[PDB]
């Protein structure tokens, strides 16, 4: 049920920030021309739960990152406002086309390069069979 | 050395090799600050236009996504000092300057031979 | 005894996907020449219990991995939906021609790179003798 | 430096090293989407045709696996542009594009130096 | 809220040591041209606990890190008058502008190298929701 | 490109570094295929006889044991093809060819450069 | 002791494969000209352990591995029966000149490579004193 | 070997590559010493003006930071001994000589080859 | 109080060991031009415990390795007399000019290089306040 | 107190296989000319316990590695004969100079090389004081 | 090409630059078995005199431990064919033959250029 | 192959390139043994003086220590033999010869070419 949950997270995230520019996965993406803030878009699958005897009763949980990515050089609070941003709309018990939210969004910590650096944003996701 | 003679020579030479028609701009930062409840304030640009000759285009991959980039090495003549950390835009895209080399055997640089780093892409 | 159960198990997998191309052990294989999506099959070997103290009462347990394989561009849907139709034909309690499935299917995380994506699907065996 | 000369040279040299009776295309994809619900919709293609030389052919390893393919780079002319992930097909296999380097010295590429991975291959 | 208590953070530093050499987050810095003593600045994040049923009861954690960088050659004194000096401002239980010390300054082992010596000084941030 | 002056240069040359005196044999396997039971039938096998040149002979240590063996190169005319997998035997022992890679200008190999590696030795 | 239990592993192995091509620790073994299955012989010693309190009770334990190589290419059924020959041979409570088998012989996972596949197989000995 | 031909020409060579305008200082450190109590002492320091050439301007990366600096290499004759571990200041910025390779052939260093590297970065 | 700890470490070995050739933090030392044995003094940091609910009883613990170089080619007898010999000038129990030792000196194996050999001899320190 | 318990594991060796030829720690060897079987001596140190709450009762645990080194090529049983001799001459509960032996040899696994093998042995010492 | 005036060549200069007072013999070794009681029964050996040129003399350090061996290079003639495992004696000191690189362009193996290690030194 | 007009040439190269005001001594021990109680006896040394050229000086780093050593090479004549593991001392400081190259083409020596290490620096 990895489809239709990676589904609804794609679903989610379109219907919020389309137009801010973003990564989808196995899709040829160019960084923008004046270099600027876009949206990397993951989905990280994780393990599906045996919670019965009679085998007929699973559940499944997949991870959903998003990173943000700035250049170098401007400064980090733009980074941190858009950060709280995606985390104020991805709230626990959130209730997605097919699933729900089982955790939060967690700001992480920031992974630094000299070409751009990008703080991860990840929360948690689960269906009931 | 008649420096003044090795720089009309490196200057005449990085003219034959450019191309007028490629549009390259300079971009340096102002100065930056931080207001008295600690958040900060942006720091102004300045476009400086530029010329000169490229190469040995070098691509990027990043952990096997799907993401396309590449980077670029110059060659400047002395007329803007170009110090490390300014953006060179080759022809829309932006570089960062991460190393700047210049020809050292005087005060002044002579010649610039930057290092361009495409900007925005992640590690 | 761990040649009839991944005799077993060639015998599954090839009777519903005998056509797909595929990838078996230790025959040269040349992968699609338009390119598109391949299954590599891998049969993963591993401990023998000794569940008794007249030392001949013992069972075997191996792992067998089922891996898609697509292009890089294209795109993650269809290798989602290849997954779980494989996964939806390697249920729990499958009793094969000799020994039985003692653990379901997993669709587990992508592995990447820049000229082509796996989707790792792997499920268990067991024999008692 | 009349570019048009250098140009000129370098698509004679390719007509002299290539051969008319190996056929290979470029393939490039159109724009993709997604709907109201999440689900993707495919992108289209196009075909054109191409002509060329190539060098360096180099096989693959996978973790001992029986598994047979191949690299292989390739020089083009400035005719139809080569951008990076494209899909070139070099006898009917089809190799996609990584890295495209272009001549470096104006605003045309003058000509391309494509390096092809094979395609459909497991890390 | 990791934004709000990294500006609070960087305001106390501002506040004592504005007149120092520094080297603020993603901001070109250059080194003391004479060669000397600069002071590095570090924002680490950590993790947000749920601390209730609720889910609506929320703490979050930070790691600050002050690091003092001197030339190799002079000697580690000053560098270790300068680290008590920064650690005798950022004792337990402090009213920052926004959240609070919950752990003090801790003096670390010197991190050596041919171009210059580094002390880290790191402490902890705490707010309540 | 009168590549069929290249192609007889190459087998004039290639045939001047020969020893016909050397026994060497190529070996090409048939189709192989599962029964209904999931058991499998043996392959078969071909062989051809074939002549050439060798080149850059190196050999092999296996985590210290007392095991030797050898890895030579090889070069051949574009008699007869070889795939990548095949059995070349030197004189006697087996070489697998790992990869074989063709002088690439043409649609013809026009020649071939195999890499051989000694078969039934441990990694 | 572990000179004679060596000595009473070596009786066995070749009792039963003098003929099938092998290989001896320490001396110079050449890879069969046509290609084919041979055997890897190796002993590996353990532990000595000290079961008494007049430290004059002591017992000697050692792991043998019987190692069948295959040449890339020919599949694998002869590999299994070539283990399960060796398997049927080793198995518990035997009695060698010095010595007995503690665990008996089990067959391992696959080691895989480009120019060879080998099938560990290992058993252990044991001696009381 | 008349060394002392060596050394003239050496020292006629660098003369003719300096630049002098550029202003360069080596600066040299006295003893150091502890109190009865365990604290220490700070040495003394000297300035010396000196004069040379340099080359290979070399960029550092630290984890990602953006802190810029760069190493430079040089070449002096022997008037002043340069060891390892001295201050030498290219213009302003002050360099540390973790290496100071002599041109070895003779009691007297002849020339200095110094390789400079940047103080007060961090690791 | 690292800076009064390290200062009574140096004052006591400087006042036994003043006259050996030396190595201080941070100091340009030359190796001795005949090849001899000199000693390698370094202070290593620790942790800093709250042993107390009022936040204000701190105790600072410390490492102090001091390490014996000597040539190749010698031999060692002379090595482990001179760690014998610094081992019984550091035992437990002792009060230095601020603080004391919490654990005495342990020889500890030797480093070996091509160009010398180092014994590395330890000793922790400790004050309350 | 290490220095002399070193002497006296040295002596009984000396005492035993001095004809041997056998290299000394920090002194300079060239193995046999012709090529044969050398002996490998090294002194590895432990812990050092404190066993009171006097901290006035100390006790000292070194580990002592004697290795078999012979010619790739020969075979392996010269060496397994030597390392038995070893065993049988360092048992249990033997008193040297100063000291004892508190567990006896343990012949361990081969270490292969392309130049040479070594066969480990150890065996373990402690003083009370 | 007439490989026998290759081979009288290559014997010429091997004789021209070898140093006839230098003794070196080679040692081969012969049939290994085991009895019905599972010990071994130990080899012979036979001393075969040769001659031959060496080069490239070479050190060997095992974990800073202070022992000293060293490592050479040789090359001889067509006389005695030396393989993989032999032990050749170049003053007193025994080496052990870890690959022996033969001219590879005939059958015969022309020259020898074995790659010897000096032997009983641990890794 | 007359060596002994090597010889010559290569000696009076080496005196043609050495400096005799540079005092050089080769330092050689004795035996060494141990007594009854397994304390060790300390062996003797001999000092014999030496002359030669030197080469490429070279650095030495500390884990970032601020200790300063450095290593050099050096080139010798056929009067004292050289073994590894002897100590010689260039201007005072004692360096040991952890490999000592001869050129090897005949039974006496003809020419070291000595590397020689720092002493006393730890690892």
């Amino acid at each position: 049920m990895h489809y239709e949950l990676s589904a609804a997270a794609r679903a989610a995230f379109l219907s919020k920030y389309r137009d801010f520019p973003h990564y989808m996965e196995n899709r040829n993406f160019t960084p923008p021309k004046d270099g600027g803030m876009w949206l990397r878009f993951n989905y990280i699958e994780g393990d599906t739960l045996y919670l019965s005897i009679d085998r007929k009763c699973k559940s499944y949980i997949a991870i959903v990152q998003i990173g943000v990515v700035f250049p170098p050089g401007s400064g980090v609070d733009e980074a941190r406002l858009k950060a709280k941003e995606i985390a104020d709309f991805f709230k626990d018990g959130k209730m997605l086309n097919v699933g729900y939210i089982f955790e939060g969004a967690i700001v992480h910590q920031i992974v630094k390069h000299e070409s751009g650096w990008m703080i991860p944003v990840r929360f948690t996701v689960r269906v009931d069979t | 050395m008649n420096y003044s003679q090795i720089e009309r020579m490196a200057r005449k030479g990085v003219a034959f090799f450019t191309d007028p028609s490629r549009p390259m701009n300079l971009i340096k930062q102002g100065e930056y600050g931080y207001d008295e409840n600690g958040f900060e304030i942006p720091p102004m640009e300045q476009v400086i236009p530029i010329s000169g000759a490229t190469r040995r285009p070098n691509a990027r991959e990043i952990d096997g996504e799907t993401i396309r980039a590449s980077d670029i090495l110059g060659i400047f003549n002395n007329d803007h000092e170009i110090n490390e950390g300014d953006y060179i835009e080759i022809d829309g895209i932006r570089h960062v300057v991460v190393d700047a080399r210049p020809v050292q055997a005087s005060l002044e640089p002579v010649a610039y031979r930057p290092v361009l780093r495409r900007v925005s892409v992640g590690g």
